[PDB]
RNA sequence: ACACCCAG
């Protein structure tokens, strides 16, 4: 049972005998990605300040972060802080990036990996900004009247309070356990959730 | 075995009929030369040979593709034995000759194995990077990133990617699985409608297209599968 | 300590001994280019590998949300109270269990190991 | 080195003198318990081209059962012993009409010399050792039980008792370190006494093949 | 049948009340875990700054892992001993552990106090993510909670991080169960098809199929393993002064012999000189008895395996004949010596009058005749038995 | 600890801080600063050491921390070079009190492969397959006082009681028995190893059977479970019946003088029947 | 033949 099976592969359910550990089952909230075209993401990146791969010289790569779209090197960027703030905002607003697309920043290596292809396994998580949930009380009261209101889970994702996070993005996420604890004023464990 | 710190970039192009092709780039044990395991090639070739086959023949262009910063000497030290191994080859054409001479199908003339080696260097080498006549600079940058990931792990600068990490895994649901059947099944239907139409036009009857296509290939192929498990 | 590249055929220089003056002579062994150097060093190897880890730490790591932050150790040339600390945890570093601190202020990539 | 070599030469002499005593050969008690400084005073302390030369430790001992059945112990100078040096020691054995002899070789022998040890095997018994193999006694080890070589008359008594054939006994290789220590050839039976934690003493027999 | 039908009256059960500890025990468990957590935090702080000296034989990281595991194992043992200290005699978890029917003392500690440190592949929970065990922790966290220590018990309930780490040690136990079984079954197959034809022949020599002697007697003594028991040799542990006192029949000190032997028996012992020579011959043979066992047993382990239980069938003879140990006996010491000598000749393993057969017979039953002469000596039979 | 320092394999990979190669032809001037003082001291016409030597210079320095923890000196290294390489190499050592503990290596004078890569190739030979002191194939050696009688020695006093003393026991990593037993101040009676193969080729066939019984009893009785000695003795006498270690695999059981029908019921079924 | 599954 590997450490990264948290939340999308059941740690308990497993058959006995010769098959143990090899036949696994999805968790309750696990959603396998269906796949999408990488053309809108590549069109957005070339529109942005990202320089093309053939355009640059092999000398500015060292002080820049490589961009990977579906595992293919497509160029470099010089402002990785603004790119993740733009890319994560566009996924939460559901403007051009489908919510199943996962973007991972490896800061210690200076790599950016955007994955779009099918086969990825994702689960939904809430969004914490400045140690506060974006899931306010007005979302619960709207969801408590789920019928005769045309409000459902899809409106919750489009409101920017729930993202889909796969295992490979979970390398660089700091995940709160439960909002009841760990998100208040005490002896601080981590102040950036 | 002889391989220590092997590499793996199992790659397949999106919505392409050809399956995945492995381009294992391995480093030899002390008992430090970097070799490659190109598809449709029997035994291994040095990594500087395939760099010179790709178009960039000077050592400045090769090391600019692999070594992004020349200040550190450590990564320049372990690429030194690879350059010494490839001292014999000095042109692009002779690099293509060396690749084609080790292929699965040995050619007869010099131009025969050069064309065959250029075909595997372009169409079966990293199809996800690009399969086109002029998509060779992108391939060498990815092959430059191939060795750069290998030299960092030999130095221990980044941790080796373990196989059992589940972010390094994908799940084939009924979508990609049935599309894999419909890949060759539509290819098999298009192949047979080609020979049926050719048989009726060689002798000059022309053909009626609605009776040329049988509803038997897609129907049996998708019903024998999903039932037998094959 | 470092080898320059050829000005004629863009290959890599290599040491060579000459008998006319007995001086270090980096000579490209592909073409016939000649060059006299002044570094007078061919090969150095860090056997105990005391590589300065402070240079290889990327200064942009301080904005990672998954790294701990403490105000106990302030920045030296910046004066900011809180900073990001972590271990290298890499090969060729012997024990590799001693803290490296990176300041979290923008436009200050000062790294101290204490 | 000088002190390390004269300690090594003394210790390898005490082991091979114990090897002769374990075979039934006439060995006095003085030569067995040879103290190190007694060896230094009697022979020398600087063996690096000095008084205790390599060709000086030759040991002549005789059988207690038969006085004219004697032994040579040889320490050749060369680290590798070859056909020519072997032929010299064969002339020495021809001159002094003694069959059995031991050649303590420092750093192994030539492949041709190895084949010439067994060339005159049923005329001259010539067995060999490395210097490091005879440097320490292996019989004194607690893992090695006390081997006893038993005579052919006692073997025939044994086979008539247990109604056994020669090949039905357990086997020990001729190249075994204990087998080379006692100088046994093929066809002899070695009586082996062991302490057991369930019966006490237990005697088993092994044939050399 | 009798116990089960009494168990219908007494009854036996287990429940929640057999796991609840009082408020003092829970406060003591929480204090020990809090102190152990502070001890681990102190070690990490002493290891972050270069202040931890590496122990010889291992690197600093393995020194740190050994020190943390030592503290956490001492925490589990201390909280374990605190939990079972406050278990009443009516507690049914204790009632089936001290009887050994099912469960053990570590199971009560896991139920009541703490589950403990949970290991996968020997070491602790590895860094499956980038330097993190789970996304809920910080990077480079070598603390107990992050690396797998479970501060909760089964009764209190595991936290979700501790539940996932419990599913890892549980899985690793299941992977070990499947892999070991497939390997040991092949070890078992190979181990016996090599020697399935080995049989004790009718001349009591262990031989294989092609009639080659493997052992001259089975197990070097000719005794099957069904009728052998664990015994103690009485002439291996005591020193020379203690052995001479407790195993030599003193022909002097006539007052002691009047207490132990009858009047006609003590008159024969003192007057005769041949009996004193035989008793001295017993003791000098018992000194060679001791010197042989010093060679065979250098570690002093006197717990050996022998067929007849000498210390028990003597106790059988005391009870079936109603022997009073206070009154003096009427057993002649020379009758003991002749009796043991006749018994030693009557037990044969290697049969035959040949000198080779007689030597093998003496060696096969050597250790039993050591124990027979030690236990059935004249001094012990006249004083203790 | 003196036995520890002289049994253990010590190489230049464990004592040298970093190494370098230079070119400076004349000994009277070198590029490195803190060298020319004791170079001129050691070059006051030292006979053969000043000659028609090649200009290539190998400069290696040893870290003081590992040097003090291993207790060597430049004198031991110098004659180790002069015995390993002979007159083919010239070695120059510096004073001990210097902070930069510099050791200088140069090649012999009358020297088709050039010296720019010969000195590279021999430098790799010095730091891979050169022994400073100790014997090879020994990775580490440990020390610990025993507390149980498994490894603790037991003597008999004058009173005769079994006294359990506390000696020092060395446990190694990697096996080489023929020279550890050969070493001075090492007990040649109780010294053993866990390697079955080397015990057989050094101590004999009965010793390897006794060692087989010891390690087989140790692997089983560690859990506290008991198994009778008769089953241990029967396997150890079957496996060492023929004078060689008859391994319990197809390669040892199907190679003895038994009949072919239970050979083919064991393993290799068709191939044994072909051979039969 | 393959999958699934029972017991240790
Ligand atoms: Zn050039
Ligand atoms: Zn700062």
């Amino acid at each position: 049972l590997h450490n990264t099976l948290w939340g999308m592969v059941c740690p308990a359910e497993t058959p006995e005998g010769h098959a143990v550990g090899l036949v696994k089952n999805l968790a309750l909230m696990a959603y396998i990605s269906v796949g999408s075209q990488p053309s809108p993401i590549l069109e957005f990146l070339e529109e942005w300040s990202m320089e093309n791969l053939e355009e640059i010289s092999p000398a500015a790569i060292a002080d820049a972060t490589k961009i990977f779209v579906n595992g293919c090197w497509v160029g470099i960027h010089k402002d990785p802080e603004q790119l993740m703030n733009t890319l994560r905002k566009l996924r939460r607003q559901m403007d051009i990036i489908v919510s199943e697309v996962s973007m991972i920043r490896d800061i210690r290596e200076r790599e950016i990996r955007i994955y779009t292809d099918a086969g990825r396994i994702c689960r939904p998580l809430l969004i914490v900004e400045k140690q506060k949930l974006l899931l306010k009380k007005r979302h619960i009261d709207q969801l408590k009247e789920r019928e005769y209101n045309n409000y459902s889970w899809q409106d919750l994702v489009a409101s920017g309070v729930v993202e889909y996070i796969d295992t490979l993005e979970e390398e660089t996420v700091m995940l709160a356990m439960t909002p009841d604890d760990l998100q208040e004023k005490e002896v601080a464990y981590c102040s950036t959730y | 075995s002889k391989y220590a710190y092997t590499g793996e970039c199992r790659s397949c192009l999106e919505n392409s009929s050809r399956p995945t092709s492995t381009i294992w780039v391995s480093m030899l044990a002390r008992g430090q030369r970097i070799v490659a395991t190109l598809p449709y090639i029997k035994q291994e070739v040095p990594i500087i040979i395939v760099f010179r086959a790709l178009g960039f023949v000077s050592d400045r262009d090769i090391l600019e593709h692999i070594i992004y910063d020349f200040e550190d000497p450590e990564m320049m030290e372990m690429v030194k034995p690879s350059l010494d191994e490839a001292f014999v080859i000095q042109e692009q054409n002779v690099a293509l000759n060396f690749i084609g001479s080790r292929g699965a199908k040995p050619g007869v003339t010099k131009e025969k194995r050069i064309k065959y080696a250029k075909e595997v260097l372009q169409k079966e080498m990293l199809p996800h990077v690009g399969v086109s006549d002029f998509c060779e600079t992108k391939k060498a940058y990815f092959l430059g990133y191939m060795v750069h990931r290998l030299l960092l792990a030999a130095l221990g600068r980044r941790e080796l990617d373990d196989r059992d990490h589940y972010g390094n895994k994908r799940l084939d649901l009924a979508g990609p699985l049935l599309a894999f059947l419909f890949r060759g099944m539509f290819k098999n239907l298009l192949k047979e409608v080609r020979i049926y139409a050719q048989k009726f036009i060689d002798r000059g009857k022309d053909f009626n297209l609605e009776l040329a296509i049988k509803t038997r290939i897609i129907s049996d192929g998708l019903k024998y599968s999903l039932a037998t498990g094959n | 300590v470092g080898i320059r590249f050829c000005q004629e055929c863009n290959n890599m220089l290599y040491p060579k001994e000459d008998k006319e003056n007995r001086i270090l002579l980096y000579a490209c062994r592909n073409c016939d280019y000649q060059q006299e150097a002044d570094n007078s060093c061919i090969y150095v190897n860090k056997i105990t590998h005391e590589v300065d880890e402070l240079t290889q730490i990327i200064a942009d790591v301080s904005q990672d949300p998954t790294l701990p932050r403490t105000e106990d150790h302030p920045c030296q040339k910046c004066g900011h109270k809180e900073a990001v600390f972590f271990q290298s945890h890499s090969a060729r570093a012997e024990d590799a269990m001693r803290l490296y601190y990176v300041c979290t202020a923008p436009h200050c990539g000062h790294r101290w190991t204490e | 080195d000088d002190e390390e070599e004269t300690y090594r030469l003394w210790k390898i002499r005490k082991t091979i003198m114990q090897l002769c005593h374990d075979r039934g050969y006439l060995v006095t008690q003085d030569e067995l318990d040879q103290t190190l400084e007694e060896f230094k005073a009697q022979f020398g302390d600087k063996p690096s081209e000095g008084r205790p030369r390599r060709t000086d430790l030759t040991v002549l001992v005789a059988h207690n059962d038969d006085p004219t059945d004697q032994m040579f112990v040889f320490f050749p100078e060369e680290p590798k012993v070859g056909i020519k040096t072997i032929k010299v020691y064969c002339q020495r054995m021809q001159e002094e009409n003694i069959t059995r002899a031991l050649i303590v070789v420092q750093q192994g022998m030539t492949p041709s010399a190895k084949q010439s040890l067994v060339d005159m095997a049923p005329k001259y018994i010539l067995e060999q050792f490395l210097q490091q193999e005879l440097l320490i006694n292996i019989t004194e080890h607690e893992l090695v039980p006390e081997h006893v070589v038993m005579t052919k008359e006692e073997v025939t008594e044994l086979l008539a008792r247990y109604k056994l054939r020669e090949n039905q006994l357990p086997r020990i290789q001729a190249g075994d370190p204990v087998a080379r220590y006692f100088g046994i050839k093929r066809g002899q039976v070695v009586k082996i006494i062991r302490p057991s934690e369930t019966a006490g003493r237990y005697i088993t027999y092994r044939l050399v093949q | 049948t009798v116990i089960n039908n009494w168990l219908l009256i007494e009854g036996h059960t287990i429940g929640i009340g057999d796991s609840i500890a009082d408020s003092k025990t829970y406060q003591d468990i929480q204090n020990t875990i809090k102190k152990a957590k502070q001890d681990v935090i102190e070690v990490i702080e002493k290891a972050h700054n270069n202040e931890l000296e590496p122990t010889p034989g291992n690197t600093l990281r393995q020194t740190f892992e050994n020190q943390v595991n030592r503290i956490l194992n001492d925490a589990r043992d201390k909280t374990g001993s605190s939990a079972q200290k406050s278990l009443s005699e009516y507690n049914n978890f204790k009632s089936m552990v001290v009887s050994g029917a099912k469960g053990s003392k570590i199971n009560i500690s896991q139920v009541i106090a703490v589950v403990g440190q949970q290991n996968v592949e020997g070491k602790r929970i590895p860094f499956g993510f980038k330097h993190r065990t789970l996304p809920h922790f910080i990077k480079d966290d070598y603390g107990p909670e992050s690396r797998g220590f479970v501060e909760n018990s089964y009764l209190a309930g595991l936290t979700p991080t501790e539940f996932f780490f419990h599913a890892m040690g549980g899985r690793e136990g299941l992977i070990d169960t499947a892999v070991k079984t497939a390997e040991t079954g092949y070890i078992q197959r190979r181990l016996i098809k090599s020697m399935e034809s080995v049989m004790v022949k009718y001349d009591a020599t262990v031989r294989n199929s092609i009639n080659q002697v493997v052992q001259l007697r089975y197990g070097e003594d000719g005794l099957a393993g069904e009728s052998v028991e664990f015994q103690n040799l009485a002439t291996l542990k005591p020193s020379n002064k203690a052995f001479e006192k407790k195993f030599r029949f003193d022909y002097t000190n006539e007052r002691a012999l009047r207490r132990t032997l009858q009047e006609d028996l003590v008159k024969d012992v003192l007057s005769n000189a041949h009996i004193q020579n035989e008793l001295e011959r017993e003791f000098e043979r018992m000194r060679e008895d001791r010197e042989v066992l010093r060679v065979i047993f250098p570690t002093g382990d006197s717990k050996v395996v022998l067929p007849c239980n000498l210390l028990r069938m003597i106790w059988n003879a005391q009870k079936i004949f109603h022997i009073n140990p206070r009154l003096p006996s009427d057993l002649h010491p020379i009758k003991v010596v002749e009796g043991v000598k006749e018994l030693s000749k009557k037990l044969v393993i290697v049969n035959g009058d040949d000198p080779l057969s007689r030597q093998a017979q003496e060696n096969a039953t050597l250790l039993f005749n050591i124990h027979l002469r030690s236990t059935l000596c004249s001094r012990r039979m006249a004083e203790e038995f | 600890k003196d036995i520890l320092c002289r049994l253990e394999h010590t190489t230049l990979r464990k004592v040298t801080a970093n190494t370098a190669i230079y070119y400076d032809p004349n000994p009277q001037s070198t590029v490195v600063a803190e060298d020319q003082e004791w170079v001129n001291v050691y070059y006051e016409m030292p006979d053969f050491d000043v000659a028609r030597i090649s200009p290539w210079l190998l400069r290696v320095e040893l870290d003081r921390k590992h040097m003090t923890d291993r207790k060597l000196t430049m004198e031991q290294i110098a004659e180790k070079i002069n015995a390993g390489f002979g007159d083919d190499l010239n070695c120059i050592f510096n004073d001990d009190n210097a902070e930069k503990l510099v050791l200088r290596i140069r090649i012999m004078n009358s020297d088709k492969m050039d010296d720019d890569v010969f000195l590279r190739c021999i430098e790799s030979n010095m730091l891979t397959d050169m022994t400073l002191q100790g014997i090879e194939q020994i990775s580490k050696v440990y020390m610990h006082l025993p507390q149980t009688d498994n490894k603790k020695k037991i003597i008999i006093t004058e009173d005769g009681e079994f006294k359990a003393l506390q000696e020092w026991i060395l446990e190694t990593d990697g096996v080489s028995l023929m020279r550890v037993l050969s070493e001075k101040d090492v007990d040649p009676v109780r010294t053993t190893s866990n390697d079955i193969v080397e015990i057989f080729t050094v101590l004999g066939i009965e010793a390897v059977r006794k060692a087989l019984e010891r390690e087989l009893y140790h692997v089983i009785s560690f859990d506290g479970s008991y198994v009778n000695y008769r089953h241990l003795a029967l396997l150890c006498d079957t496996m060492t019946c023929r004078g060689h270690l008859m391994a319990i695999t197809r390669h040892g059981v199907n190679r003895q003088d038994t009949g072919p029908l239970m050979k083919c019921s064991f393993e290799e079924t068709v191939d044994v029947l072909m051979e039969a």
